[PDB]
RNA sequence: AUAUAUAUAUAUAUAUA
RNA sequence: UAUAUAUAUAUAUAUAUA
């Protein structure tokens, strides 16, 4: 979260796999949330 | 000073940062980049010269 | 593509004037070469408009020709009469057949003149000549015609294809141009105007005759061809049996040297085991009077290539002899009169001479049958059997009824004879019993239908009230469920491949056993059934009766019970000329709910009775007793060798020990196979009837011409699979006109490649053959959006139906017998299940089917502009492909063939691989709602229903569960461990097995989980993302084997899949479906 | 009092609450917000009093 | 004439 | 050479790589192939003899 | 102005004011 | 020193079969 943009402009795949773990956590952070309003 | 792209690279796998769990490690790669290192070494040295 | 280079020789050939034009449309998925295709598209128009030629401008458009791929072809033809007759002359050079008379035992089956069948104009039935095809006879004769100019200068050796494609076709034009090629209607119904001179099946005649000289090889192929065209013009009743006759004989004289086998958990082994063929000297004494019955019949050239067979009596030369049985099935369907279908059947001869002393003991067998299969469900007092009254009406098949009733829905009246439609006025008007069911005595009888077999005599079929399916669907639900469980009754060996299900044959072949089938020579309308049948199954509801302690479990065991004390006595109702005759008919009744689970009741207690008679004389032990309705075999261990002289005598002693019965059979007996449905086992290889009429149907459907192009596709794989090779520039010049379509006046719109072979609604043809290609390049998944946006419509005809007074009285009246509650969530899903139901209808579907055409020519006619980011299966695989890597691989062949008739680019993968061994079944799991809802209550609600529930209040989910009639304390177990909370990622799973398939016409035939197809792929595993790695190791096996169907060779994949590019896979797979994914890229 | 979105998302984290499983410890957040500290610490002054 | 359709039959091959 | 193909596979064994999780053993993989397999054999023994 | 039963596998398609 | 459990969604059309 807060990450650089020499990092979110990247092209390596080292570079790539850590933006789409840092989304799949923020897309499950957000979901626990709901999870309690249900 | 070591690439800011090369660096949370680096640090991602020392920490082994896991998806689909909620670590206390995911924020540890808060606000590094290298403009909060030249903020940071002038606030320490102008601070102290004042 | 190959398709589109016959598309512009098509046009070249069938509009040969100077008038004539053809313009190309073009789309292309970018947004520079879509304006390179606006342009393009508009001055073709503009040009062609006033006399213009188009020369000029594809060099200047080259830009858009070479890049951009084929949308459609539009067709200009000032033609005013059709140039049929003209080029038909050119072909017309032989001798005119003239038909002959004496050789039907009918009057209208005979080929005459239709003025001399027919005398006046009001008495004439196309409906026992008609082919019932949505094409035409002058659009057949075009595509042989184009077909005939194509390949005029061949080779040496493609030239003797086209020369015996061209005397078998001078027998055909030589006869249609003595009375001139009829002039259909726009309904594709040959009026009685123009086939005033004709003669009756001439047109269903030269059918089926254009039918044999596209599939006509070799010169085994054109002997046969030469001798069923001509005498299909003269007899077209004993025709279709003389020839397919001695294949039930013939079956029985080849050894076995290695044979396929399925051991008893239905799995697939190969043995070695050598047996020889034993066949006594009444079977060459009842084969050669099999071969003088088709000497009389005129043919010659065919018994002299089976009695050339019957000095070898080898496995190797036995594809010739399913050559001939199956050519003997496409010289059309014997379609008769109503009145002499059933008269013919319908008349039998009982006698009171029948041993009484094993009926009793059949009666016996069928009581401890029933008893035996409801045991169970009756004693633990059944979720199913409880609601016997529901459970048959909320799934309740919407095929037909007897009657045609005026329906009245709120405002639009319908004629309609649909089943679930009699149910809705019923309950609307309160002429509606639940209790009680009518009887069909002589005061209302049963009504009648048919069904045409292509080589049998035309059946009768019973249609009976909507009250004999809801007093039976309960019971017979649950002796559906014991027949899947037992090794006896075929309803367990029911597979999707062939060599497992019917490989228990080969099991106990060995050289001291004895295999049995018989066939019944009418399984209804035998005496064994009228009586001894129905009082079999009465007191076995008797002693059901006793086992439970319900009100409700007993009153529809009362009810079941009470539907075969109505059918002991019948009465069927058939109208001839202006009376109705009712005949009276107790026998077994071909068309209820019990047909087919109570025929293998009946036929299974009925031989074991009768080896049970035949063990006074030979002391033998029997190993299994497979039974299909009326196709059963027995299979015998004797103690000495079989001998020639144990197959005869227990051939003319289950023959006349059947004959105790007053039950009139034929009684075969071999050791090396049988044929037991039309699938025959024949010295260990299994051999398929592949017959299916392309250009005849038995009936006029439900579908328009862009379906039924699909279903003479769908009927050429069918047929080339099973070992009847018609020619692929025929069946795509038969595409080509059945996918016309007319915009206006002298204009045709023609799709090309790309809108027929796309994987969406509107498919008709695979570009390669056997295969599924999904297009991942970027013009065709492009298009296969502009086909998925159309497909969602809507038809008024259900809308006027949805909203009615009498609709929605039959939902509420269902949903307030099922739940004790008032939630709306099923009243919306119950409603949604019968607008759904109501597809049966012809005018509802037409008007679905009709309104997806006519919104795709608004989309043919221009190049697409349609634009959508949905994910599709088809985008999928476009993020999988740039990561494989292919590599030439050697794999030698190991396994061995077992079905002969297959093509030799199937055969290869199947020689390589293997072929397939056990059914694999990843269907994933069903959520744990639908094991608490299907449990309790008989309401089977759609994943897309249980995933609205899970998305609601905690409150909300247990207010639902309740509904439906689950306890508290188990809704509350359910609610409060948060296992709701686990099913979301099964129900959103659950799509993902649903996706992509490993059973097709050809695929199942393969082994997947094979150690010589694990052996090239080479793909890497990571742990996490459980659905990405299903979808890559079969994507991964279906591309190895769509590469070597093509090619014949084989490639060994490596797919280094990045962990980065899973995840964003892992949420497109759970982002197929229009429903709330946690997990989602953008 | 501590924001309920700001404390969810620091006892989320003590927790290490795992996706695509049922664990025992996404009931520990349930029932965790303003309106509910505010009316139990009302529920314990309020019955002692009367 | 049908020298069109040799001309356009070559487009599409 | 033992195929370049096989031995990665392999080699995705005897690690446990797993997606979800950034691991310093996806890293293990990178820069093999048959085209520096011969490229380091020969600038091992030509650098010697030079 | 308009007739096509039942069961078993298999494939294609579909759900929304 | 520690890496969860569980086998028959529905409807219509189409072909093979009974
Ligand atoms: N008009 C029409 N053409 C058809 C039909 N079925 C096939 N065709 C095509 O039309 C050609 C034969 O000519 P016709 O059937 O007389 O059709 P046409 O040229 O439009 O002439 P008309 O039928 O009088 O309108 C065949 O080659 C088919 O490609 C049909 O039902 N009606
Ligand atoms: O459409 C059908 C076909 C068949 N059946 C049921 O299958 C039974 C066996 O179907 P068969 O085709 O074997 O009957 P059959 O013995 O009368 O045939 P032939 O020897 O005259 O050629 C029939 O008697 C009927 O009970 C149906 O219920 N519906």
């Amino acid at each position: 979260i807060k990450i650089a943009d020499e990092v979110k402009k990247s092209n390596k795949e080292e570079s790539k796999q850590l933006l789409e773990v840092l989304k799949t956590k923020e897309e499950h952070q957000k979901e626990v949330q709901y999870e309690i309003l249900q | 000073l070591v690439s800011t792209e090369a660096q949370i690279q680096k640090m991602s796998q020392d920490l082994q940062l896991e998806a689909l769990t909620i670590q206390s490690e995911t924020q540890f790669l808060t606000g590094i980049n290298s403009q909060a290192a030249n903020d940071c070494f002038k606030t320490l040295i102008a601070a102290m010269l004042s | 593509g190959k398709y589109n280079l016959i598309l512009s020789e098509y046009l070249s050939f069938i509009y040969n004037s100077q008038s004539a034009v053809q313009i190309p449309i073009y789309y292309s998925s970018n947004s520079e070469l879509e304006n390179r295709c606006i342009e393009f598209h508009s001055k073709c128009l503009e040009n062609s408009k006033n006399g213009l030629s188009l020369k000029k401008l594809f060099v200047e458009y080259s830009d858009v020709i070479e890049n951009a791929t084929l949308l459609s072809i539009l067709s200009y033809s000032y033609d005013k009469y059709n140039a049929v007759e003209r080029k038909l002359v050119k072909y017309a050079k032989g001798k005119p057949l003239e038909a002959d008379l004496t050789v039907n035992e009918l009057d209208y089956e005979n080929n005459k003149i239709t003025s001399e069948l027919f005398p006046t104009a009001e008495e004439y039935t196309d409906l026992l000549m008609d082919p019932a095809i949505l094409t035409s006879l002058s659009s057949n004769l075009n595509a042989v015609m184009f077909w005939l100019e194509k390949h005029e200068n061949d080779v040496a050796e493609k030239l003797k294809i086209y020369k015996r494609r061209l005397d078998l076709f001078t027998i055909v034009a030589s006869t249609v141009n003595k009375y001139g090629v009829p002039r259909h209607n726009a309904k594709y119904r040959y009026e009685y105007e123009v086939m005033k001179d004709k003669p009756y099946y001439l047109v269903t005649w030269a059918n089926s005759s254009i039918e044999m000289l596209m599939s006509v090889f070799s010169h085994e192929d054109y002997l046969i061809a030469r001798e069923l065209i001509v005498l299909s013009y003269s007899n077209r009743s004993t025709l279709a049996k003389l020839v397919s006759s001695p294949m039930s004989i013939l079956v029985a004289l080849v050894d076995i040297n290695g044979t396929f086998i399925t051991n008893e958990e239905l799995e697939l082994e190969f043995s070695n085991k050598y047996v020889r063929a034993i066949v006594p000297d009444q079977t060459f004494d009842e084969l050669k009077q099999m071969l003088d019955n088709m000497r009389k019949a005129g043919l010659t050239d065919i018994p002299k290539m089976i009695q050339d067979w019957l000095v070898d009596c080898s496995i190797e030369k036995f594809p010739l002899m399913a050559k001939i049985y199956s050519w003997s099935f496409h010289v059309g369907f014997r379609k008769q009169k109503m009145l002499d279908a059933a008269l013919d059947q319908l008349k039998t001869e009982y006698t009171e001479d029948v041993d009484d002393e094993m009926y009793r003991e059949y009666t016996m067998l069928i009581r401890d049958e029933v008893v035996k299969m409801l045991e169970e469900p009756v004693k633990h007092d059944d979720h199913l059997l409880q609601d016997s009254e529901l459970a048959g009406l909320l799934s309740m098949s919407s095929a037909s009824n007897g009657e045609s009733r005026q329906l009245k829905f709120g405002r639009k009246t319908i004629f309609s004879t649909k089943k679930n439609m009699h149910v809705m006025d019923d309950m609307a008007n309160g002429r509606y019993t639940p209790g009680i069911i009518p009887p069909v005595n002589v005061d209302k009888p049963i009504p009648l239908g048919r069904r045409d077999v292509p080589g049998r005599r035309t059946r009768i079929i019973f249609i009976l009230p909507y009250e004999y399916f809801i007093a039976q669907h309960a019971v017979v639900e649950k002796m559906l469920i014991y027949a899947k469980h037992t090794r006896e009754y075929a309803e367990f060996y029911s597979q999707s491949n062939q060599l497992l299900s019917y490989g228990d044959v080969t099991r106990f072949l060995s050289n001291n056993s004895m295999v049995l089938y018989t066939d019944v020579s009418q399984w209804d309308s035998s005496q064994h059934n009228t009586q001894p049948f129905r009082k079999g199954i009465i007191m076995g509801l008797d002693m059901l009766a006793n086992m439970t302690n319900d009100a409700r479990v007993i009153q529809t065991l009362n009810l079941y019970k009470q539907t075969q004390i109505n059918l002991m006595d019948s009465y069927v109702q058939i109208p001839d000329g202006n009376v109705i005759k009712k005949i009276q008919y107790g026998a077994v009744a071909s068309g209820e709910k019990q047909t087919k689970a109570a025929n293998s009741i009946a036929n299974l207690a009925l031989i074991k009775t009768v080896l049970s008679r035949i063990s006074n004389k030979y002391s033998f032990a029997t190993k299994i007793i497979r039974v299909d309705g009326d196709d059963n075999y027995a299979v015998l261990q004797f103690n000495t060798e079989v001998t020639k002289q144990m197959v005869q005598d227990v051939s003319n002693d289950v023959r006349e020990t059947y004959a105790r019965m007053n039950t009139k059979v034929k009684a075969l007996v071999s050791t090396v196979g049988i044929e037991i449905a039309k699938r025959y086992i024949a010295g260990g290889k299994i051999f398929f009837r592949a017959g299916i009429n392309l250009l005849n149907n038995e009936k006029k459907g439900q579908s328009t011409q862009w379906d039924q192009a699909a279903v003479l596709y769908s009927n050429y794989i069918v047929n080339r699979l099973r070992g009847f090779e018609t020619d692929r520039e025929f069946i795509l010049t038969k595409i080509m006109q059945m996918t016309s379509v007319a915009i206006t006046g002298s204009l045709r719109l023609f799709p090309s490649e790309r809108v027929l072979t796309t994987n969406s609604t509107f498919k008709v043809f695979d570009s390669e053959d056997f295969i599924i290609e999904y297009g991942t390049t970027d013009d065709e998944v492009y298009i296969q959006r502009a086909f998925m946006s159309l497909s969602s419509q809507k038809s008024g005809i259900a809308d006027e139906i949805a909203a009615s007074s009498t609709f929605k009285n039959y939902v509420s009246r269902l949903s307030e017998q099922l739940l004790f509650s008032k939630n709306n969530i099923v009243s919306r899903g119950i409603a949604l299940t019968e607008k759904a139901k109501l597809n049966s209808y012809a005018p509802i579907s037409l008007e679905k089917r009709r309104a997806q055409i006519s919104a795709l020519l608004t989309m043919l006619q221009k190049p697409v502009t349609f634009k959508s980011s949905k994910i599709t299966i088809n985008d999928i695989l476009r993020d999988i492909k740039p990561f494989f890597t292919v590599n030439e691989a050697h794999l030698p062949i190991q396994y061995q063939k077992f079905m002969p008739t297959l093509p030799d680019n199937v055969q290869y993968i199947i020689q390589c691989i293997g072929s397939r061994t056990y059914q694999i079944e990843d269907d994933g799991s069903k959520s744990a709602i639908s094991r608490l809802i299907s449990k309790y209550s008989v309401y089977k609600p759609s994943i897309e229903e249980l995933y609205k529930v899970i998305s609601l209040h905690e409150n909300e989910i247990q207010l639902y569960l309740i509904s439906l009639g689950i306890p508290k304390i188990d809704a509350d177990t359910y609610v409060g461990s948060k296992i709701y909370s686990q099913d979301k990622y099964r129900i959103l799973e659950s799509y993902v097995y649903n996706l992509l398939s490993i059973n097709y016409g050809c695929y199942q035939l393969f082994d997947f989980n094979s150690p010589d197809l694990e052996k090239l792929i080479r793909i890497p595993f990571k742990g996490k993302i459980p659905a990405v790695t299903f979808i890559l190791h079969l994507y991964a096996k279906l591309e190895v084997i769509n590469h070597a169907i093509k090619n014949g060779s084989w490639i060994s994949l490596f797919c280094n899949y990045p962990k980065s590019e899973m995840i964003k896979l892992w949420k497109k797979m759970w982002n197929i479906t229009s429903l709330r994914s946690p997990y989602t890229n953008a």
